[PDB]
C-alpha cells in the first residue's frame, strides 16, 4: 500500500492524559466544548453525550441548564393530542444540526459528518490523528495530486482526499478564559473534550486502576513467598538407595 | 458399585508404581528452615538455566522467521515506494 | 516483618478469619484516601475543581 | 472416614482438588488449566451481568454497549473485562495446547482428552464469534457476513445453509437476536466440555515435564498445587487489570466502534487477533472452496499428532531435533498471525503460502520424520552391534 | 510408536555398515549428550513410555533388583527436575552405564506378540 | 469388559440408565421423575428457539412475543408448547413430590435427596416467575411488582433491596430485561441442581412401594424401565399437545394478552394456577411481614419431614390412618389453590386460615402424631402378655 | 480412585442383601407366551377390585373437602345477593 493511501502517519503529542496516573486537563476540555460548540455543531453531532455529563466536568449545574434550555425538543402531546415543544433539560441528549441523513449529504455535497462522540477512539491513532488532521490542512495539494471538485486535500487522511475543509483559524473563537485562540490550540482543546466524550470514566477507570495494580502486586509476591514456604519440604528433600539384600 | 476399567493410575496406597525398596528419604519442616531469606544472590547462578542450556532452541528459530519477516517487509516497502514502481507492475501482474 | 512484633500482636498463631476480615474493612477506607489523596495532588491544576475555583459565571 | 471423602459431593471435590495425586515435577506450564477455568468463570459472569443492559435488536445493539460503557455503574469495568479476557483467553489457551505439543499430553493414554480439548477449542472460538458480533460496530457486522458465508462453500445445500444461519437476506436483525442467544448458551456447553475434559485427564492424571512415569511420586494436589495456583491467578489478574484499566482497546479494533453498516465494508478491515494465522491460511489458497477446507483443516489436523509421532518417548526435553522444529512451529504460528495482519501484496502472499505449508508439514511430515529418526539416533548411540 | 524391532532393524543396519557406522555413531553420540538425561542421572531405557501392553509385560519381567534401582532413578530424577537443577557431575549416568537393560525384555514381548497376531489371523491353503 | 463399562463417559450413562439395579415393586409412580427431565428438556429447548426472536426491552417485549405467535414460523408451537409446558412443570412436580411424601421417600437414608429437591423446586418456581415476567402483560408486571415487593418486608433493608432488583423507580425497562437475562440462566442451575438429585439418587437406589428393602430382587433399568418411562412419555406428550394445539389459553389468563400498564391493577388479576396454593397462604395472615414469613415457610416445611415422621415403617402402604391424613392433606392444598382463585370475601377468608391451619399441622402436628399411635398400634394388635 | 463412604445399596454380585438359599424361581421367555390377550377378564376383575380397597381412602377426604367448598360457596352466592344484604353487613365488619 502507497504512502497516500495509508495516510502520513500522525506524530506523537504530549497529550497531559497520556500516562497511567494522568487525568484530563478540564480547563481543555471546557474550551474545547466552546470550539465544538462554535465550530464543529454546524455539521457534527454528538448524540451520546447526555448534558448532564457535563456537570462537574467542564461545567456546572448551572451553566448546563442554560446550555439545554437554549434548545427544544419534542414534548408528550396536548390533551387534545397535538403535538408541542419544550426546552430541554439535563437528561437530554445533545441534538444534532441535521434532522437526518438525507439533510447531512444535502448540506455537506453529498458525504456525511460522522457523530463525534467516539470518533477518538473509533479512529487509529486517537488524539494524535484528529489533532493533527485538523491542523494538517496545506494550502495547496501536493504537485500531481488530481483533487476532485468539492474535496479537500489533507495528507494525514488516508487517500489525501477528504470531503471536509479546514475550519480552524486563529482567534475565530474568543475564549472566556482569555486563552489565545490560535488554531492549534483550539485542535488541542476541541481533541481534548472529544476524548473525554468518548472515554468519559477516563480519569476514575486510572484511579481504580491504580489500586487495583497495587493491591494485585502486592497479592502477587504475597503468593510467591507463601508458595515458597509450604513448598520448602519438598524442594529440599533428600533421598538415599541402599540396593536391598537378594531374597524375595 | 459398577465394575471399572483399569489405567494406568491408581491412588494413595496402590498407584500402580513398581514395589520400592531400598530408597529412604528425609525432609526436614519448612518451620525450621530460613524463611526464604536466600532468594536473589544464591539462586543468580542457577538462574539462566532456561535461557543457556534452552535459548538456540528458540533463539535460532526465533532469528530464522524475524530475518525472514523483516526481508519481506523492507520489499513491501520498497515495492510501494517511488522507486519500486517499476517492479511493482512486474512482480504483481 | 519482625518476628517479636508479630509474636506481640498474635503469639504463635496464624491471623485468624474474624481478624482478617476487620483488617480488610479498615485497610480498604485508609487505602482509599490514600490513593484518592496521592492522586488528585498529583493532577492538582486539572481536575475540575481546581479549574471551578479560577473560572465562574 | 474423613467426611470430605464419605459426603456424596465433597468426595469429588476432593478427589479433584484436595486429594488428587500429582507428579512431584509438574512446573508452571502445568498451570494453564486453572487458568482456563479462571477465564471461562470471569467471561460467564461478566457477560450474565452484561446481559441484564444489552439489547439484541440491531437498531439497538451498539448502543446498548454503549449504554453499558457510559450509564451502568461499572459497567466499562465489565465490558473491558470481558473483551480482554477473551483475548487473555486466546493467549492462555494457546499455551495450553502448547504445552501439550511439547510434551507429548496428546499421546496415549491421554488421547481421548485431547480429542476433547480440540473440540472445546471450536467451541471457544465459535462462542468468541457470536460475541463480537453482538456489539454491532463494523468489524461485528463483516465478521458475520464472512463467516456465516464460509458455509455458501458446501455443494448444493450452500447457500440454503447460509439464509438459515441469517435468518434473512443477509446478515440483519433475526441474524443479531440469534446470535446473542447462541452466544448466551455455547459457554454453558464449553463448561459441560470441560467437566468431560476433567474427567479424561483424571482416570490417567496430568503428564509431567520427564515424559515417564509419575506413579512413584506424588504429592497431594491441596496446599501444594492448590497454592503454586495461586502465584499464576494473581499475575494473570494482575496482567489483565494493567489492560482492563490501563491500555482496555489495545488489542481490538478501532472500526469496531464505528456503527455497523450494510453497505460498506471498510477498507481497514482486519480480524480479531486470535484469528489471523487461520485468517492467513484461508487467504493462502486462492479458489473459495479450498481455503475454507484448508483453514478448518488447521484445527483439524491437530487429531493427527498420537498418530504421527513415531517417538517411543512422550515429550520434546530430551530431543534436540524435536525440540528445534517445536520453536520452528511456534514462531511459524506467529508469522502466520502477522501476515494475517497485512494486505494481499507481494511477499506477503507467498510468505503465507510458505507459512501454511510449513504447519501442515509440521504434524504431517516433519513430526514423524524426526521422531523415527531420534528412535534410531537413541539407538546406535550406546548400543555396539 | 515406532516397534522396537523396527528401531533395532534400522540402528543394527547401520552398526554393521562401517561406513554408515563412521558416519551415524558420532552425530547419535552428540544428540545423546546433547539430550542431558545422563545428567538427571536417567538411562535411555528409563525414558521409554510405559503406559502400553509391551512395555508393562517387560518391567513385570524385569528382575527384582534391577527394578528397585530403576526406580530410584526415575525418583531422584523427579527430585532434581522439580528443584531445577542438574545432579552432581559424579552422580551423572556414565557413557558405559547407559546400557539398554530394558531392551531384551521389550523385544522378546513383541515377538511373542507378532506372533500371537499372525497366529490369530492365519489364513489355511487347503 | 464391555465399551459401556469401560469407556469413561460411557460407564456413567450404563450406571445411571442401562445397568441400575431397579426394585422390581416400583410402580407408575416411579415415572414421574424422567418426566420431570423432559419437562426440563422441553423447556430449555422451546426457550432457547424463542429467544432467538425474542427483544426484552419493555417497549419491544409484549410485542416480540406477539411477532413469534404471528411471524415466526411454527412460533405459536413454540411459546404454547413453553407456556403449557411449564404448567405440565408443576402438575408432574406436585405428582413426583407427592409420591415422594406418600411413600416416605424423604426419610434416611434419602434426606440429602429430598433436600436437593426443595431447592430445585425453589428454582424452578422461580424461573416460571421470571419467564413470566418476560411477556410483559398486564400479569406480568403486576405479578413482577408484587414478588419483587416480597422483599420489601425485610426489616431495615427491604425497600433497599426491592430497588436494587427494580434497577430503578419500579418495575421498568432495567427490571425486564434483566428478568430475562436471569430467565435464561436459571434453568441451567436447574440442571446442575437435577445432576445433584441423581448424584445423591444413585448411592442409596429408588425406594418401592412397600417401603421395605429391594436389595433382594432387582432389575436393570434397561429395557425394563427404560420402556415403562416411555409409556408414560407418550402419554404426557398426548396430554400437552391436547392442550398445546386444541386448548392453549385454558390455563392462562386473559389479563396476560393485554400490554402491561404501570397506573391500572386490573380487577380481575389472579396468580398463575400452581402459585395459588401459596398465594392463599400469604392472604389468609393479615399481617404483611408475617404474610410473607409464612409463605415462605410453607416451602421449608417440607424439611421437617424426616424428623416429624416417627413411624418405625417407611411409607404409607399399610397405614391406615396415614393413608387417610395423607389424603386429607391432598385436596387441602387443591382448596387452597381453589381459595386464592377467590376473592377476599367471607367466607373464603376463614376457610383459608383453616386450610393454613390444616397445611402446617399436617407436617408439624398430624404426621408425628399419627406415627406415633400407628407405631403402638402395630405394636399392642399382635404382641400379647 | 479414592475410597468412598459405605451405602445400603452395593450392584450387581453384592447387593448389600441378605445370603439368599432356598429359593427356586422360574421364568417363561416373552417370546414363548400368549400375544398379550390375557388382559381382559384377568384384569378387569383385578382392575377397580384394587380401587375398591383404596377408593375410601381417596374419596372420604374428597367428600368432606367437596362439600366444604360447595357450602362455603353457596353462603358467598347469598351474601352477595339482595337478599343477603343484611347479613353480609354484619359479618363484613
Ligand atoms: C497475557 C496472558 C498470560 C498472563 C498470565 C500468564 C502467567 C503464567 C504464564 C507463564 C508460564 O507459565 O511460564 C512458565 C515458565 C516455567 O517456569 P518453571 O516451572 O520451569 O519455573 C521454575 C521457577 O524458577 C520455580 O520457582 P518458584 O516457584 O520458587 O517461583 C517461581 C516464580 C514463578 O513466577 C510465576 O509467577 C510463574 C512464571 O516466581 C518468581 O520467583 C518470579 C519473581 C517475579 O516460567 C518461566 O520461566 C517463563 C518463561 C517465559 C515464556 C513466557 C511466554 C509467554 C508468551
Ligand atoms: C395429568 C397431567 C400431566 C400428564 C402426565 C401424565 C403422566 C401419567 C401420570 C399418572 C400416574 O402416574 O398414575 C400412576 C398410577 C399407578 O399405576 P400402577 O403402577 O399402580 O399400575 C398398575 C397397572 O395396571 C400396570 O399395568 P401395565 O403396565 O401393564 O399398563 C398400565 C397402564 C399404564 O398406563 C399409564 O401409562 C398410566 C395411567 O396402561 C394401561 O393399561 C392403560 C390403558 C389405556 O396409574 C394408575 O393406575 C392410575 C390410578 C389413578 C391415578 C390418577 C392420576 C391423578 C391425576
Ligand atoms: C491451533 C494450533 C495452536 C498452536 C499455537 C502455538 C502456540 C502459539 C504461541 C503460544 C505462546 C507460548 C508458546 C508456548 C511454548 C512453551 C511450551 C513449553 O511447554 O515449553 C517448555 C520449554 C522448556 O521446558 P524444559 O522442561 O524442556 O526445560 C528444561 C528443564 N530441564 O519452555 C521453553 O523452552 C521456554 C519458553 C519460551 C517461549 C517462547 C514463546 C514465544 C511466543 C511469542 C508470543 C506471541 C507474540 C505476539
Ligand atoms: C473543529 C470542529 C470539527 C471537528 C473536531 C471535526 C472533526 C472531524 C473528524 C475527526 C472527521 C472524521 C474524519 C475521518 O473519517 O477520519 C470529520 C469528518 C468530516 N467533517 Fe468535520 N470536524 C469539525 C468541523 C466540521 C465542520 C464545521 C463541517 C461542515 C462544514 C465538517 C464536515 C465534515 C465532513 C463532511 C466530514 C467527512 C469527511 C470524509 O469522510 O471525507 N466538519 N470531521
Ligand atoms: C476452557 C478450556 C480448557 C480448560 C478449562 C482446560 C483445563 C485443563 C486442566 C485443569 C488441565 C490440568 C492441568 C494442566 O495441564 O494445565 C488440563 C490438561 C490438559 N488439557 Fe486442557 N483445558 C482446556 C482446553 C484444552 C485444549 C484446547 C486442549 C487441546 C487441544 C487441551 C488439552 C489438554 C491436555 C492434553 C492436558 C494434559 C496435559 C498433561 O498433563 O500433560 N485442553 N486442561
Ligand atoms: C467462554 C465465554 C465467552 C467468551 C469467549 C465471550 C466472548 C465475547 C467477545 C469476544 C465479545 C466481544 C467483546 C467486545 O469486543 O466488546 C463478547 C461480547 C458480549 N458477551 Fe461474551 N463471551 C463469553 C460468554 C458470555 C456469556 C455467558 C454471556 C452471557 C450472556 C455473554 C454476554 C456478552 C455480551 C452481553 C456481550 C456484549 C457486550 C460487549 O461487547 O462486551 N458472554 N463476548
Ligand atoms: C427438575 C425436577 C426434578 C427432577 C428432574 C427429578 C428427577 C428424579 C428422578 C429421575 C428420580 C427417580 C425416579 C422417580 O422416583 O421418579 C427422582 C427421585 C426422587 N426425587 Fe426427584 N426430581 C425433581 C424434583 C424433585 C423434587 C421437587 C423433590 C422433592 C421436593 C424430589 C424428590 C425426590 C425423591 C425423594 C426421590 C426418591 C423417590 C423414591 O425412590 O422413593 N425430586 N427424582
Ligand atoms: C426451567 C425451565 C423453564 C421454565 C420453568 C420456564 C417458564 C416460562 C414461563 C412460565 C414463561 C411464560 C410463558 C407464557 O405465559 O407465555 C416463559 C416465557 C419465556 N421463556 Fe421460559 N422457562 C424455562 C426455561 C427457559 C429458557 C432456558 C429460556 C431461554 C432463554 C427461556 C425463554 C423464554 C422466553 C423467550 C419466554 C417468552 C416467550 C413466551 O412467553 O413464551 N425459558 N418461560
Ligand atoms: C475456577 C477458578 C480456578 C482457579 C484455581 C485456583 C486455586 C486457588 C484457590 C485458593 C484456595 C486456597 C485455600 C487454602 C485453604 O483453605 O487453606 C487453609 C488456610 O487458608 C488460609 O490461610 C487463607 C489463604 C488465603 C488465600 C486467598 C484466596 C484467594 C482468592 C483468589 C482465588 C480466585 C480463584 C488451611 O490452612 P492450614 O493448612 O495451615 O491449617
Ligand atoms: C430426558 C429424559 C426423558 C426421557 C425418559 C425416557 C427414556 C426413553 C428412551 C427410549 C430409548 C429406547 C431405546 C431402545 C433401544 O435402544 O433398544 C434397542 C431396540 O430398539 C428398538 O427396537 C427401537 C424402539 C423405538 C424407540 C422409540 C424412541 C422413543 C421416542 C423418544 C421419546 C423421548 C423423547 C435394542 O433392542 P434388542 O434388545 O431387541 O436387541
Ligand atoms: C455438574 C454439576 C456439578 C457436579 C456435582 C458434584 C460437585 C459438587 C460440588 C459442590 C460443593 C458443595 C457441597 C456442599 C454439600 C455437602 C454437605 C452435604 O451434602 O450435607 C448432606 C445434606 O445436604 C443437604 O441436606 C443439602 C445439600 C445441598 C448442597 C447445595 C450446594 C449430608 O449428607 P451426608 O453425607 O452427611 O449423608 C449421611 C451419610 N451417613
Ligand atoms: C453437564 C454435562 C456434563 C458432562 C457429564 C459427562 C456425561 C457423559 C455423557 C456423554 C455420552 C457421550 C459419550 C460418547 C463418547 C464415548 C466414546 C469415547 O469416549 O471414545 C473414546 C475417544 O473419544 C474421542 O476421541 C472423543 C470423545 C468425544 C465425545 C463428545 C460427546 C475412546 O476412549 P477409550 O475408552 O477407548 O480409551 C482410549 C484408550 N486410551
Ligand atoms: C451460529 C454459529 C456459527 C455460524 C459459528 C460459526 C463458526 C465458525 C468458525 O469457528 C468455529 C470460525 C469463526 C473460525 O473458522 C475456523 C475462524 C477461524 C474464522 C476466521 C476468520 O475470521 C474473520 C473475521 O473474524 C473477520 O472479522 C472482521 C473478517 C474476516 O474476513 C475478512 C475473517 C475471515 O476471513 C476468517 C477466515
Ligand atoms: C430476581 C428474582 C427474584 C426476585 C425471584 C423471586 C422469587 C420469589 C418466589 O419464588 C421462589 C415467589 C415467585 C414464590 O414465593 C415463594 C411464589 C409462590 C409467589 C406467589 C405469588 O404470586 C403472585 C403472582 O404470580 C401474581 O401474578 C399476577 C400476583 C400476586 O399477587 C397479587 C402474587 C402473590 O401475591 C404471590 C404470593
Amino acid at each position: 500500500m502507497t504512502a497516500a493511501e495509508h495516510g502520513l502517519h500522525a506524530p506523537a503529542y504530549a497529550w497531559s492524559h497520556n500516562g497511567p496516573f494522568e487525568t484530563f486537563d478540564h480547563a481543555s476540555i471546557r474550551r474545547g466544548y466552546q470550539v465544538y460548540r462554535e465550530v464543529c455543531a454546524a455539521c457534527h453531532s454528538l448524540d451520546r453525550v447526555a448534558w448532564r455529563t457535563l456537570v462537574g466536568v467542564s461545567h456546572t449545574n448551572e451553566e448546563v441548564r442554560n446550555m439545554a434550555e437554549e434548545f427544544e425538543y419534542d414534548d408528550e402531546p396536548d390533551e387534545q393530542g397535538n403535538p408541542k415543544k419544550r426546552p430541554g433539560k439535563l437528561s437530554d441528549y445533545i441534538p444534532g444540526p441535521y434532522p437526518n441523513e438525507q439533510a447531512a449529504r444535502a448540506a455537506n455535497q453529498g458525504a456525511l459528518p460522522p457523530d463525534l462522540s467516539l470518533i477518538v477512539k473509533a479512529r487509529h491513532g486517537g488524539c494524535d490523528y484528529i489533532f493533527s488532521l485538523l491542523t494538517g490542512y496545506p494550502d495547496e495539494p501536493p504537485a500531481g495530486v488530481a483533487l476532485p471538485p468539492g474535496s479537500n486535500y489533507n495528507p494525514y487522511f488516508p487517500g489525501g482526499s477528504i470531503a471536509m475543509a479546514r475550519v480552524l483559524f486563529d482567534d475565530m473563537v474568543e475564549y472566556e478564559d482569555g486563552t489565545p485562540a490560535t488554531t492549534s490550540q483550539m485542535a488541542k482543546d476541541v481533541t481534548t473534550f472529544l476524548n473525554w466524550c468518548a472515554e468519559p470514566e477516563h480519569d476514575e477507570r486510572k484511579r481504580l486502576g491504580l489500586k487495583t495494580v497495587i493491591i494485585l502486586s502486592s497479592l502477587y509476591l504475597l503468593s510467591i513467598w507463601v508458595k515458597k514456604f509450604k513448598w520448602a519440604g519438598i524442594k529440599t528433600r533428600k533421598f538415599v538407595f541402599n540396593p536391598p539384600k537378594p531374597r524375595k | 458399585g459398577p465394575p471399572s476399567g483399569k489405567t494406568y493410575m491408581g491412588w494413595w496406597g496402590h498407584m500402580g508404581g513398581p514395589k520400592q525398596k531400598g530408597i529412604t528419604s528425609y525432609a526436614v519442616s519448612p518451620y525450621a528452615q530460613k524463611p526464604l531469606q536466600g532468594i536473589f544472590h544464591n539462586a543468580v547462578f542457577n538462574s539462566f538455566r532456561r535461557f543457556k542450556s534452552q535459548f538456540l532452541y528458540v533463539l535460532i528459530p526465533a532469528g530464522i522467521y524475524w530475518y525472514w519477516w523483516k526481508n519481506g517487509n523492507e520489499y513491501n516497502e520498497f515495492l510501494y515506494s517511488k522507486a519500486g514502481r517499476e517492479e511493482l507492475e512486474r512482480v504483481n501482474v | 516483618s519482625f518476628s517479636s512484633l508479630y509474636k506481640t500482636f498474635f503469639k504463635r498463631n496464624a491471623v485468624f478469619v474474624g481478624t482478617i476480615f476487620a483488617g480488610a474493612f479498615v485497610f480498604q477506607t485508609v487505602f482509599d484516601t490514600a490513593i484518592t489523596s496521592w492522586y488528585e495532588n498529583h493532577n492538582k491544576g486539572k481536575l475540575w475543581k481546581d479549574v471551578k475555583a479560577r473560572i465562574a459565571a | 472416614m474423613a467426611f470430605r471423602k464419605s459426603n456424596v459431593y465433597l468426595s469429588l471435590v476432593n478427589s479433584y482438588i484436595i486429594d488428587s495425586p500429582q507428579p512431584s515435577s509438574i512446573n508452571y506450564w502445568w498451570n494453564m488449566g486453572s487458568l482456563l477455568g479462571l477465564c471461562l468463570v470471569i467471561q460467564i459472569v461478566t457477560g450474565i451481568f452484561m446481559a441484564m443492559h444489552y439489547s439484541s435488536n440491531i437498531e439497538l445493539a451498539f448502543s446498548s454497549v454503549e449504554h453499558i460503557m457510559r450509564d451502568v455503574h461499572n459497567g466499562y469495568i465489565l465490558r473491558y473485562l470481558h473483551a480482554n479476557g477473551a483475548s487473555f483467553f486466546f493467549m492462555v489457551m494457546f499455551m495450553h495446547m502448547a504445552k501439550g505439543l511439547y510434551y507429548g499430553s496428546y499421546r496415549s493414554p491421554r488421547v481421548t482428552l485431547w480429542n476433547v480439548g480440540v473440540i472445546i477449542f471450536i467451541l471457544t472460538i465459535a462462542t468468541a464469534f457470536l460475541g463480537y458480533c453482538c456489539v454491532y460496530g463494523q468489524m461485528s457486522h463483516w465478521g458475520a457476513t464472512v463467516i456465516t458465508n464460509l458455509f455458501s462453500a458446501i455443494p448444493f445445500v450452500g447457500n440454503d445453509i447460509v439464509s438459515w444461519l441469517w435468518g434473512g437476506f443477509s446478515v440483519s436483525n433475526p441474524t443479531i437476536q440469534r446470535f446473542f442467544a447462541l452466544h448466551y448458551l455455547v459457554p454453558f456447553i464449553i463448561a459441560a466440555m470441560v467437566i468431560m475434559h476433567l474427567m479424561a485427564l483424571h482416570i490417567h492424571g496430568s503428564s509431567n515435564p520427564l515424559g515417564i512415569t509419575g506413579n512413584l511420586d506424588r504429592i497431594p494436589m491441596h496446599s501444594y498445587f492448590i497454592f503454586k495456583d495461586l502465584v499464576t491467578v494473581f499475575l494473570f489478574m494482575l496482567i489483565l487489570a494493567l489492560f482492563v484499566f490501563y491500555s482496555p482497546n489495545t488489542l481490538g479494533h478501532p472500526d469496531n466502534y464505528i456503527p455497523g453498516n450494510p453497505l460498506v465494508t471498510p477498507a481497514s478491515i482486519v480480524p480479531e487477533w486470535y484469528l489471523l494465522p487461520f485468517y492467513a491460511i484461508l487467504r493462502s489458497i486462492p479458489d473459495k472452496l479450498l481455503g475454507v477446507i484448508t483453514m478448518f483443516a488447521a484445527i483439524l489436523v491437530l487429531l493427527v499428532l498420537p498418530f504421527t509421532d513415531r517417538s517411543v518417548v512422550r515429550g520434546n526435553t530430551f530431543k534436540v531435533l524435536s525440540k528445534f522444529f517445536f520453536f520452528i512451529f511456534v514462531f511459524n504460528f506467529v508469522l502466520l498471525g502477522q501476515i494475517g495482519a497485512c494486505h494481499v501484496e507481494v511477499p506477503y502472499v507467498l510468505m503465507g503460502q510458505i507459512a501454511t505449508f510449513i504447519y501442515f508439514a509440521y504434524f504431517l511430515i516433519i513430526v514423524p520424520v524426526i521422531s523415527t529418526i531420534e528412535n534410531v539416533l537413541f539407538y546406535i548411540g550406546r548400543v555396539n552391534k | 510408536p515406532q516397534s522396537f524391532t523396527s528401531i533395532a532393524r534400522i540402528g543394527d543396519y547401520i552398526l554393521k555398515s562401517p561406513v554408515l557406522s563412521k558416519l551415524c555413531v558420532p552425530v547419535a553420540n552428540q544428540f545423546i549428550n546433547l539430550a542431558g538425561y545422563k545428567k538427571l542421572g536417567l538411562k535411555f531405557d528409563d525414558l521409554i513410555a510405559e503406559e502400553n501392553p509391551i512395555m508393562q509385560t517387560a518391567l513385570r519381567r524385569l528382575p527384582e533388583d534391577e527394578s528397585y534401582a530403576r526406580a530410584y532413578r526415575i525418583i531422584r530424577a523427579h527430585q532434581t527436575e522439580l528443584t531445577h537443577h542438574l545432579l552432581p557431575r559424579n552422580e551423572w549416568i556414565k557413557a558405559q552405564e547407559d546400557v539398554p537393560y530394558l531392551l531384551p525384555y521389550i523385544l522378546e514381548a513383541e515377538a511373542a506378540a507378532k506372533e500371537k497376531d499372525e497366529l490369530d489371523n492365519i489364513e489355511v491353503s487347503k
